[PDB]
């Protein structure tokens, strides 16, 4: 039998790694990413999408200053829209909402919640939907230097959720079950920029503890 | 400082003064042991992951995530 494994990024579902930079954007491309991946599955297109867009526009959200997913996936409903990356493209920097309607290059009709600490839920999300928003800790030393392997550190608190990341898939390694994480801290982080968490490990670094994917 | 050169160029990294400067260059050498000493640790099965030395080799982990 072959194993029971999804990457999304074989699909053609996922875009390159981006770098947030200086700007407490993770929110930004954590939405744009799952966004990213309805667009993909609706239409045939793989398109960047504008982290800027929401950033700027997003005012239950704190832009450089940080955010939720859930008002980024509210915010492109109520707006009937989001810009692509190269219509609105990223500064790095909190600027006025500058939103053009000729640039919209996907929509979204609500969000959905993950049950809380529910990894076996996230599983089925990640196997049937696509792509999902994930909230962990990555405050650790370990996580910061994370270069290649399945991450497992018991010191990582499920209660602390500190980064905003994007569950691309999930499989094994060395005997090791894991999530496939992409960062938006550049391709020079982790393994071009993404990170294998652990998965089944009692819910390591909260990874199903805030969970949301935009529907489309 | 001849690594610590290159890790600054690389990374356009900047300072405001020796003293901070410094002050960073203290926090990327502890990082680098911190790295040296997991990596030890992952080759005799105590880690399923590796570590490596980044753009954010002059910071806390804390700063990373808490601006
Ligand atoms: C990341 N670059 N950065 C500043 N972070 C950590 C955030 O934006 C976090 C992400 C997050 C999402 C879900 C659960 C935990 C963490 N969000 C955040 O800090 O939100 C603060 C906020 C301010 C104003 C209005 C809403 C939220
Ligand atoms: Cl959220
Ligand atoms: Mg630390």
């Amino acid at each position: 039998r072959a194993p029971d494994s999804v990457d999304y990024r074989k699909k053609g579902y996922v875009t390159p790694v981006k770098n947030q930079g200086q700007c407490g954007s993770c929110w930004a491309f954590s939405s744009v990413g799952a966004l990213e991946g309805q667009l993909k599955k609706k239409t045939g297109k793989l398109l960047n999408l504008s982290p800027q867009n929401l950033v700027d526009c997003v005012s239950e959200n704190d832009g450089c200053g940080g955010g939720y997913m859930t008002n980024a996936f509210q915010y492109v409903q109520k707006n009937r829209g989001i810009d692509s990356e190269d219509a609105y493209p990223y500064v790095g920097q909190e600027e006025s909402c500058m939103y053009n309607p000729t640039g919209k290059a996907a929509k979204c009709r609500g969000y959905r919640e993950i049950p809380e600490g529910n990894e076996k839920a996230l599983k089925r999300a990640v196997a049937r939907v696509g792509p999902v928003s994930v909230a962990i800790d990555a405050s650790l030393t370990s996580f910061q230097f994370y270069s290649k392997g399945v991450y497992y550190d018991e010191s990582c608190n499920s209660d602390n959720l500190n980064h905003a990341v994007l569950a691309v898939g999930y499989g094994i390694q060395k005997g090791n079950k894991h999530w496939i994480i992409k960062n938006s801290w550049g391709e020079n982080w982790g393994n071009k920029g993404y990170i294998l968490m652990a998965r089944n490990k009692n819910n390591a670094c909260g990874i199903a503890n805030l969970a949301s994917f935009p529907k489309m | 400082d001849t690594h610590w050169e290159l890790w600054k160029k690389t990374h356009r990294k900047q300072y405001n003064n020796k003293v901070d400067e410094i002050s960073r260059r203290l926090i990327w050498e502890k990082n680098l042991k911190y790295i040296s000493i997991h990596n030890l640790e992952a080759s005799l099965g105590v880690h399923t992951y590796e570590l490596a030395m980044n753009h954010l080799g002059d910071m806390t982990s804390e700063e990373v995530v808490q601006k």
